[PDB]
């Protein structure tokens, strides 16, 4: 069946019938500078060579037109001294554009048209150099390779803690760099029909992350199983253990938000758990272990699971039995 | 489909007609090319 | 069909041998392109067969449906169920047309691409014949067979 | 200052080729928006391709790099304009259109300067053709801005790209692709590659566009039938179908005739090449390449358009005769079988006749051009040869008819055999309980021999057909070449004449077979439409 | 009548009698660099050409003043060798300023005044180049074209959900890029008179966004109708359904805050709903639909609305009737 947001974190819902009238502007550069380093280097050298060849062609043309390209001694001074063929013209173009200035071929004060072509060449070169420097620096601020490494266990379990049914699901870090003020927005979607005859195709509702006195955030150093307890007030409290495996369509998504240290940007990780993904009555294997002088975390047992002799019943019927016991 | 179905189909015919067909086809095509090959020398 | 397949394959082999004997170097240029055709072969059959059978299937319940309407015609005109049955028949004829349409589209695809290659080969053959068989070989009876 | 004007022409192509590369590399590093004049633009671009090939031929004949560089630059300029219009059709912009318009204007100016400096003194025709094509493309761009919001007031009032072929999952997108792929079927690459791996099914297949359904074709056909019956039959239903399917069929037919012309044209440039070398040939070779590819492309587009018109017609008349099945009376077993044959064989006959309709218009012009062309290459002797090949076409038809007759007889026997089998494969336990099975197998084999006897004559006729197929090509050349040189005028037969005659013989043998099947299909379709009219009007 | 903040999100309240004494400083550059790309390119080339022409004029003047401009052989060496007219002077200016250095015309060690003019020319050129590079890079960080695309439905509705009156209003995204930790600040303004005789011209009060156990934020993937239920404690609980359409002056504003992903900046969208804009007793059409293998959202039905046979009465009287039923 259809999923809401994929496991990798990307969104699945495809948008249809967007007005699309406003998206008719020139946002050309930034999108090109976001590209991969090889593609971005390719387009940068492409822009540079394009401008260089354009102005080399126009300079060869103007030297041909003035007649200074026609080899002749006397009765004239070439607008650009010592210019002979297209090769020397391209050499002059690259000498004046990238601001090396060899000065073997000299532009003279006889032709103001060469003055104009130089005065536009230099400003366009400076503008393209400025954009191609700002964009590559904005690129070198890419820390996206280090982000999105956060991992959740493939399937989440439910258990019986403190006499109440509880949700257990593993999170964790994958690098030395921490994530500041990471908060959990745990939500559940379902096609719901209101008592007023209204049917919604999908209904997001907040299921709380059960921490201390309050708080929507957590602290991530070691893999910490997020601990929620479904009660009679919780929206998930009504389902059954035998109907979730095959038929029902329930997506439980978690949205872990937090700002990375070095860059300061606020990233997040979204993941879904379907009705066929989640299972019943199990327990994770303890990861942390008292090593020689530290705490050793084994990620091989991260997704491992052991059987637990826990009663299997619906949360509504379990609450009724708690009222009876 | 493998060559086995066609192999059985043509072996039901027997060795008598298999070669009589194949070599005759080869020779007809050889004649059809050789006529034009000789016409090429005919031209000049 | 067996006779036609044999005639076609032998005529093709004969034509390749002719255009090779006319211009030797042209031979070495034609083996690349022919290998291209190999890749065009596989991708075709594994679909051309498939679509084919699909056509057959969309032809079978359609006709049968027709017959069912003819016999129990009084019952269907009595129940006033004519609208739903017309909907079903539009559905069936659409399912037939999509198959019989994709099949002709795929045949056109294979046709056009094989033809583009069959024109590349005559281009290369003529380009080699005009130079090799005239500038150096200076033999005119060759180019005729190759071009034809 | 010829080289000066040549460089002045080289400049704008460089300008466009340099502006395109950043945007092309951004685009290279699912809604199709079409603009007015898209098909016209692609047609004009292909004509530009042809004229640039001609300019390259001129530059080769002249040689001086700077004297033929403009053609090689305009080639890449037109290719990059194609890439630009692809990038605009895939994502619309009001600015890339202006970027193309500027280049069009500058190229027009340079060509005008060339024309003036030439008038003050082969080049003339090519320059004029380029001027005209660039001007028409400029007018197309002006139409686009007049229709778009490029420089017009605040908002463009855009078209809201068509949801007919771009809405909820559809896979067969023929009407909604680039007019080049509408010809070369490039959109099928993805389908066929995915099909190689995963087995196709109706869930993996698309859904038919709004342009071709039961409802659409039924609507057009019933509108034509209404407009024809309000003015009040077999001729009526015929003219109704004709006026209802209209432009597509004649479009296919004219594609077909143009392809036939170019196909008759190929061998003549072969002849010219053969003449030139024995006594201006590279140009003829590249022209042959271009003409081959274009002729075959047009032939294939013709086939497809005809097939699609036929499929439309089948869907339409099928849902129509089903609509008639609702209002018929109960007084009219045999009628049920006749109805289901009216859908299983009569409708297929109608649709296959509509397949072969444009071939019936394109065959006569093909044989006429063939005979007149071969006459001017071989003289009076050609006429004699032109008879022999033509004489195969009626004979073929006769042969075909015999086949049909034989078929009928054979079918009869076959049916009876099946009956004598259906018993044995039902009384199986009864049969084997006393081993009377061999006694019935003897009877079954008795039927089989009669069936075998019919098959001999059928296969004899098949053999005669296959024999004539490759005998008439040999006989034409035999009785023509022997009857030309050693009979009539002893004229020296250059290799060009003989090989052009050979090519034309094959190019004429291929269509000849199809005329017989076309005649049979046409008469059978006429009978089937008379039957459909008799039924539909009871 | 007068609105508080316009639909587009801009503010309507015009400020009068600002002290304005502090706003007398030179913040010149940043405001110029914020301008449109065409205007900004125009002012950049304008600054460059201005500096170039200024120093070209001063160099022509100094060459004229030393007498080196007077064409003469011997008895002198020009402070700048091979200088003839104003054209060659401007060429020397553009050769030394933008650091190409052709070297056909050479400044000599005879005149220290030329040394001083060069030593100020180069530093002013470097400073203007540095500011004109930093500013264009700061400009290329403009992601404002992608922001503010968030859309709300033109008019909001009220319905009866779970036996209580409720507020329904659509929000939504318009691009693939998400918005992190978007929170809703829903407020209402009204001219209020306290029981102590105090009359306030406008009174903002927080009306809650009803989510799970807590939370002021939401999660935006698909258009999610914000769901609030007015109770006896809510400030909006006292109004009437027939007096809102024409006479009353009630502006209900929503402030949706959130940080975009790629840039990390915290943007927001503010919108108002007047008394004449909001209507009574209706229901939105379900947007999401179970497509082939995904969820299809149709934005044509975004603002569409269907009639619902719901009772029409005031929220105070509705609560009294709930006490009676
Ligand atoms: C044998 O060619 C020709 C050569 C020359 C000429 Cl002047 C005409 C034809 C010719 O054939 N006349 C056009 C009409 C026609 C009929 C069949 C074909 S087809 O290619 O054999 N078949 C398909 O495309 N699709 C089939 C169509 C039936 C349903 C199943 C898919 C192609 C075209
Ligand atoms: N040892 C590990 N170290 C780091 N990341 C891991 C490790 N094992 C799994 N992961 C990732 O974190 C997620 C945890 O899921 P698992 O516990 O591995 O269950 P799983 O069924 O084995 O999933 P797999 O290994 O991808 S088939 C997986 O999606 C992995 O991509
Ligand atoms: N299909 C759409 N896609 C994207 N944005 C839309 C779409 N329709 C409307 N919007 C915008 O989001 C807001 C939603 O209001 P609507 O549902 O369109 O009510 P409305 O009375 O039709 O307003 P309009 O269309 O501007 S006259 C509008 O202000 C539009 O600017």
């Amino acid at each position: 069946r259809a999923r809401f947001v994929s496991k990798k974190g990307n969104c699945n819902v495809a948008h249809k019938n967007i007005r699309e009238q406003g998206r008719f502007l020139q946002d050309v550069f930034t999108t090109l500078v976001d590209l991969k380093w090889p593609h971005t280097l390719l387009i940068f050298t492409m822009s540079f060579l394009c401008s260089w060849l354009l102005f080399a062609m126009v300079w060869w043309l103007i030297a041909f037109a003035h007649g200074d390209l026609a080899p002749g001694e006397g009765t004239n001074v070439p607008c650009v001294t010592s210019i002979h063929s297209f090769s020397s013209a391209f050499l002059f173009s690259i000498e004046v554009q990238v601001t090396i200035g060899f000065g073997g071929r000299m532009v003279t004060e006889e032709c103001p048209l060469a003055i104009l072509i130089l005065i536009v060449q230099n400003i366009v070169g400076l503008m393209i150099n400025a954009i191609m420097l700002g964009c590559i620096f904005m690129k070198t601020a890419q820390a996206h390779r280090r982000a999105e490494t956060l991992i959740f266990s493939k399937h989440a379990v439910i258990t019986l803690r403190h006499g109440r049914l509880c949700f257990m699901l593993r999170v964790g870090d994958l690098r030395k760099s921490m994530i500041i003020s990471a908060t959990i927005h745990m939500q559940v979607v379902r096609k719901t029909t209101s008592p007023e005859g209204e049917v919604v195709p999908l209904h997001q509702v907040d299921i709380p992350m059960e921490n201390g006195v309050g708080g929507n955030g957590i602290f991530l150093v070691a893999p910490l199983i997020i601990y929620h307890v479904i009660d009679s007030n919780s929206p998930l409290y009504d389902l059954a253990p035998s109907d979730l495996h095959h038929h029902q369509d329930l997506e439980i998504i978690v949205i872990l938000e937090g700002v990375v240290e070095t860059t300061g940007i606020t990233t997040q990780a979204r993941t879904s758990y379907l009705a066929d993904e989640i299972l019943w009555g199990q327990r994770f294997v303890p990861i942390v272990a008292e090593e020689d002088g530290r705490y050793s975390v084994d990620y091989s047992k991260f997704g491992n699971t052991i059987k637990v002799p826990t009663p299997l019943c619906t949360a509504r019927q379990l609450d009724e039995d708690r009222s009876l016991l | 489909i493998p060559w086995r179905a066609c192999t059985k189909y043509l072996s039901s015919a027997g060795i008598l007609l298999l070669s009589l067909l194949v070599f005759s086809q080869l020779l007809k095509h050889m004649v059809l090319v050789a006529i034009d090959y000789w016409l090429a020398k005919w031209t000049d | 069909t067996l006779e036609c397949l044999s005639r076609s394959t032998l005529l093709c082999v004969s034509a390749l041998t002719v255009i090779s004997y006319v211009t030797p170097v042209f031979l070495v240029a034609l083996l690349p392109l022919a290998v291209v055709c190999y890749f065009i072969q596989k991708y075709f059959r594994v679909a051309s067969r498939d679509l084919q059978q699909l056509d057959d299937t969309t032809q079978l319940p359609l006709l049968s449906h027709f017959a069912e309407t003819v016999e129990g015609l009084t019952t269907i005109r009595a129940f006033r169920y004519e609208a739903r049955f017309q909907q079903k028949l539009l559905e069936y004829t659409d399912s037939n047309n999509i198959a019989s349409l994709f099949l002709t589209a795929a045949n056109r695809w294979l046709e056009v691409r094989m033809e583009y290659i069959g024109a590349c080969v005559v281009l290369i053959a003529a380009a080699t014949s005009i130079s090799n068989s005239l500038h150096r070989e200076l033999s005119a009876g060759l180019v005729g067979l190759g071009l034809t | 200052n010829g080289c000066f004007v040549d460089a002045l022409n080289v400049v704008p192509h460089v300008f466009l080729l340099f502006i395109t590369f950043p945007i092309l590399f951004i685009g290279w590093g699912s809604t199709w928006l079409h603009f007015p004049g898209h098909n016209l633009r692609w047609i004009l671009t292909f004509i530009l391709l042809f004229v640039l090939v001609c300019e390259i031929a001129e530059g080769i004949l002249s040689d001086h790099l700077h004297l033929y560089m403009p053609a090689g630059m305009a080639f890449m300029a037109a290719i990059t304009s194609v890439v630009y219009y692809h990038n605009i059709e895939t994502s619309n912009f009001p600015k890339l259109l202006i970027a193309l318009l500027i280049y069009w204007t500058l190229a027009f100016i340079t060509k005008t300067i060339k024309f003036v400096k030439f008038y003050d003194h082969l080049r003339f025709c090519l320059t004029g053709l380029l001027v005209i094509l660039y001007g028409m493309l400029l007018l197309v761009e002006v139409n686009v801005i007049r229709v778009r919001r490029y420089i017009f007031f605040k908002t463009p009032r855009e078209v809201k790209p068509p949801e007919d072929l771009q809405d909820l999952g559809v896979r067969f997108l023929q009407p909604f692709v680039n007019l080049l792929s509408k010809g070369t079927y490039w959109w099928m690459n993805a389908f066929i590659k995915t099909a190689h791996k995963k087995p196709i099914d109706l869930r993996a297949i698309g859904k038919l566009p709004i342009a071709m359904r039961a409802l659409t074709n039924y609507q057009r056909l019933c509108v034509a039938f209404d407009a024809q019956a309000r003015k009040d039959g077999a001729r009526a239903i015929w003219r109704a179908l004709c006026h209802a399917f209209g432009r597509r069929l004649i479009l296919s037919s004219t594609f077909r005739i143009l392809a036939d012309l170019l196909g008759f044209a190929g061998p003549l440039c072969i002849f010219g090449i053969v003449d030139h070398l024995g006594k201006n040939a590279y140009v003829l070779a590249v022209l042959l390449f271009l003409a081959l590819l274009l002729q075959r492309t047009f032939l294939q587009a013709s086939y497809y358009v005809a097939i699609e018109t036929g499929i439309n017609l089948r869907g339409a008349i099928q849902t129509k005769i089903y609509n008639k099945i609702m209002h018929l009376s109960t007084s009219n077993e045999m009628t049920a079988g006749q109805i289901c044959n009216l859908v299983a064989i009569d409708t297929n006959q109608l649709m296959w006749f509509f397949f072969l309709c444009p071939n019936l218009w394109a065959m006569p012009v093909q044989i006429i051009v063939g005979v007149i062309l071969l006459y001017y290459i071989l003289g009076v002797s050609a006429l004699i040869g032109a008879a022999v090949i033509i004489l195969l076409a009626p004979v073929q038809y006769f042969v075909a008819t015999k086949l049909s007759q034989a078929q009928r007889s054979t079918l009869e026997h076959s049916n009876e055999r099946l009956k004598q089998t259906n018993e044995m494969l039902r009384g199986m336990k009864l049969l084997k309980l006393y081993a009377w099975e061999s006694i019935f197998c003897s009877r079954v084999e008795v039927t089989r021999r009669k069936e075998m006897t019919s098959l001999r004559a059928f296969a004899v006729y098949t053999s005669i057909s296959i024999f004539m197929n490759t005998a008439i090509p040999i006989a034409a050349v035999l009785i023509t070449f022997v009857g030309h040189v050693s009979f009539f005028k002893e004229s020296d037969l250059s290799p060009s004449v003989a090989f052009a005659s050979l090519s034309l013989f094959h190019i004429l043998v291929t269509p000849l077979f199809l005329l017989s099947s076309v005649v049979r299909s046409t008469v059978k379709a006429l009978v089937s439409v008379q039957k459909l009219s008799e039924f539909l009007s009871s």
